[PDB]
């Protein structure tokens, strides 16, 4: 019996519930678990007149507890939202077993330890939401072999490296933001096919930008910035037909800011502050455009304001790094 | 003139306020079927 099953999986689920604050399970009671809270039946995929609990839908109840492995009976479920609950641990791995996954929100609970490889396992996953847990260690580079849309990874404490096999991506938004991965960018980050908005805020990369940047031209939003990299900007970046949010501020850039980046036919904010820039073009200028939004603070750049020292400057902008 | 890759930079915000519907169909509908999609693009869909 399918709902009974149901019926087991969300009563094994509400006694791993310690605090409900919106006493958001209170009705979860009796064997008519379409009507409880959160629950959402639909048509079954390949017989409409079989009733299936399809969707969990908890964001903002901020319930404290686990997710317990008899969830894995759930096998109908394709999506699954629980933003800002406090539920803790690990994600069971008999959650394999719902093979219909297409929408994975865990964001913003208290989920910790190795990433949550039963992902890997979904065949039809497509939005992939593990944002602001405790998330820790490497990224599995098969992560990006997935037709996944929209991969959000920030505020975790991954490590390590970009795989190589980000270029696979078919994702139109990926975030790495706030986590601890180093090393370079990957030259085969100009492969990312439907690519809009990636997202490197306040990471230990470093390297030189690779060339490669410049064949993103369907993206709106590349933020690099509070991070470590070094080198001149590539002038490839006018490639980026389409860019409109472009940071690469909180860096160790040198050299010029021309005309090539900055009149791009899109880009309405870029900012490039707390760099070494030792030369900008004059359509680079902030303040000088009523459409376009610069910032230049804390570079390198001669009879701008607020601009770092000659003391400390000339050293790093004497001596630029030979991408190579 | 709000990228979801900057909306995910706040822990609350989520692409839909309706309970129980895709992140890929939040539009009023006579029913509410989790099942049911549409948009293609999140990023498109989010505006």
């Amino acid at each position: 019996n399918r709902l009974k099953r149901a019926y087991i999986a969300l009563q094994a689920w509400k006694k791993a519930f310690y605090s409900d604050p919106f006493n958001t399970a209170a009705n979860w009671v009796g064997p008519d678990v379409c009507s409880y809270k959160g629950v959402f039946c639909a048509p079954a995929l390949d017989d409409p007149s079989v009733l299936v609990v399809a969707g969990i839908d908890l964001n903002h109840a901020d319930i404290f507890g686990y997710l317990p492995p008899e969830l894995g009976l759930l096998t109908d479920v394709a999506l699954f939202h629980v933003n800002s609950n406090r539920f803790c641990g690990v994600i069971p791995k008999s959650l394999s077993k719902l093979t219909l996954m297409y929408e994975f929100d865990v964001s913003n609970n208290r989920f910790v330890g190795p990433f949550p490889t039963v992902a890997l396992s979904w065949p039809s996953l497509k939005f992939l939401d593990i944002r602001y847990n405790d998330f820790e260690g490497k990224l599995p580079p098969e992560i990006f072999d997935k037709d996944l849309d929209a991969i959000f990874l920030n505020n975790n404490r991954f490590e390590s490296t970009i795989p190589e096999t980000i270029g696979k991506s078919t994702a139109s938004v990926v975030t790495f933001a706030h986590n601890k991965f180093s090393g370079c960018i990957p030259k085969t980050i100009g492969q990312m096919k439907n690519l809009n908005e990636i997202v490197f805020i306040g990471n230990n990369l470093s390297g030189c930008l690779p060339n490669e940047i410049g064949s993103l031209n369907n993206v709106t939003v590349f933020d690099a910035s509070s991070n470590g990299f070094v080198g001149s900007l590539p002038s490839t970046l006018s490639g980026l037909a389409n860019v409109e949010q472009m940071d690469f501020s909180y860096n160790k850039f040198t050299g010029f800011v021309t005309d090539n980046i900055c009149k791009l036919p899109k880009l309405s904010n870029f900012t490039f502050s707390y760099n070494f820039f030792n030369g900008e073009a004059q359509s680079c200028v902030p303040g000088s455009s009523q459409e376009k939004q610069f910032d230049d603070t804390s570079n390198c750049l001669q009879n701008r304001p607020n601009q770092k020292s000659a003391k400390e400057c000339l050293p790093v902008v004497s001596r630029p790094v030979d991408c190579s | 003139r709000r990228y979801i890759g900057y909306d995910a930079l706040k822990k609350n915000n989520v692409p839909c306020s309706r309970r129980g519907r895709s992140y890929y169909d939040c539009k009023k509908r006579r029913r509410n079927n989790p099942y049911r999609r549409g948009c293609s693009a999140i990023t498109h869909c989010y505006r």
